[PDB]
């Protein structure tokens, strides 16, 4: 009965103001929440608990910038100044005793996107499959990502410009020095590799794309 | 600074039972309870239940009665959960963190102990040279790579030239597909030390014993 | 009303 929904997901401008909705139950409407941020590959951070009146208390090492509030069964998180750590999902808690046993439930979390950040342009080093791995009748093409920041790109393969979706594989983005790095695969057989004109790694990052094609074909 | 410990990531069989721990540090263990919390690869929070170390009376989420056991040893500061009867399902992070007897907060979190429930078997890799095609032989540096296929479990150790080559080298973290891991690693040089001077990549897989140094070659 | 006793 106990139920804890959450606002969207949302995007917000570097610098803007970020407001966040917990909704309780309605029966629970009197209750007191918590906040957890949960920034990639770390564990939660206490936020802050919000009271039915909109009283807060944050947890170590929370800026000013977090603030909390509420309306009836609605608890609100509010970011000012919006920073690139905020970054992060957002998760409420709620604590209860329920047939004389306490029980915590945890809301379904808000993916909150900071646009905006300053920005490096990935890079990418493409390679052919090696001679040894060919004459094994396979043949993967690697695509690999540096210098860019922030971490969120997709990729793509093309081949003669067209789709291929099967056989890839494309790792997470992971901090490398004050920028991150990321790895995909494009497994083929050597068949496929030969009969082709081109295959293209295709990365999107901010709005932009940067592309690398490759060619089998001779340099004549 | 509060802390809590936890022990170090868990690969285990099915059907079999794993303790993780949580070593509490820096704060009076029994003014506060542990709670524990799962977190399964691309999902959200799961509540486990909850010891009281200064009654040792628990809670437990339902979803978990039977699965789950919460001891805590007032000696050593020292919070345990046992999974048992474990299945692919049980693999997550599991956190332990620091709550009150009478509030919600999960003020402090443990750095969390990831449990993988696997049948995948040690694989020493195929390790291949990368070189260029022509078209990216053409400029002032040239990039050359080695592809790590197919080891289980991680790590490899990557070094280039038994680590002579330092700088302008990037080893990329490992994708993992149906219970192989695949990496790559690059070296960028200028293109008149290449092929002019030797370049070999040196992968070592400890869980295998093996180690392999391919050579790049045109 | 919300009651907690851990």
């Amino acid at each position: 009965q106990l139920v804890l929904t959450q606002s969207s997901s949302a995007s917000f401008s570097l610098g803007a103001s970020a407001k966040l909705t917990c909704t309780l139950s309605s029966q629970h409407s009197t209750y007191t929440i918590e906040w957890y941020q949960q920034q990639p590959l770390k564990p939660p951070k206490y936020v802050m608990e919000l009271k039915k009146d909109g009283s807060h208390s944050t947890g170590d090492g929370i800026p000013d910038r977090f603030s909390g509030s509420s309306s009836g069964a609605d608890r609100y998180l509010s970011i000012s100044n919006i920073q690139p750590e905020d970054e992060a999902i957002y998760i409420c808690g709620v604590g209860d005793t329920i047939k004389e046993q306490f029980v915590y439930v945890f809301g379904g979390g808000t993916k909150v996107t900071v646009l905006g950040q300053p920005k490096s342009t990935p890079t990418l080093t493409v390679f052919p499959p090696s001679s040894e791995e060919l004459k094994e009748n396979k043949a993967t093409l690697v695509c690999l990502i540096s210098n860019f920041s922030p971490s969120g790109v997709t990729v793509a393969w093309k081949a003669n410009g067209t789709p291929i979706t099967q056989g890839v594989d494309t790792s997470n983005p992971t901090k490398e020095g004050n920028k991150f790095m990321a790895s995909s695969f494009l497994h083929l057989t050597s068949d496929q590799w030969r009969s082709h004109n081109s295959f293209t790694c295709q990365v999107t990052h901010e709005g932009d794309t940067v592309e690398k094609s490759l060619s089998p074909a001779e340099c004549l | 600074q509060v802390q809590l410990q936890q022990s170090g990531a868990a690969l285990v069989r099915p059907g079999t039972s794993v303790k993780v721990s949580c070593r509490a540090s820096e704060y009076a263990f029994t003014n506060y309870v542990i709670e524990w919390v799962k977190q399964r690869p691309g999902q959200g929070l799961e509540w486990i239940g909850v010891i009281n170390p200064g009654s040792g009376g628990t809670n437990y989420n339902e979803k978990f009665k039977g699965k789950a056991t919460l001891i805590a040893d007032k000696s050593s500061s020292t919070a345990y959960m046992q999974l048992s009867s474990l299945t692919s399902d049980d693999s997550a992070v599991y956190f332990c963190a620091r709550s009150t007897y009478y509030s919600g907060a999960l003020d402090y979190w443990g750095q969390g102990t990831s449990v993988t429930v696997s049948s995948a078997k040690t694989t020493a890799p195929s390790v291949y040279p990368l070189a260029p095609v022509c078209g990216d032989t053409t400029g002032s540096s040239v990039t050359l790579g080695c592809l790590v296929k197919g080891y289980f479990p991680e790590p490899v150790t990557l070094t280039w030239n038994s680590g002579s080559l330092s700088s302008g080298v990037h080893t990329f973290p490992a994708v993992l597909q149906s219970d192989l891991y695949t990496l790559s690693s690059s070296v960028t040089v200028t293109s008149s030390t290449w092929p002019s001077q030797s370049i070999t990549c040196n992968v070592a897989h400890p869980a295998s014993s093996t180690k392999v140094d391919k050579k790049i070659e045109p | 009303v919300q009651i907690i006793n851990k």
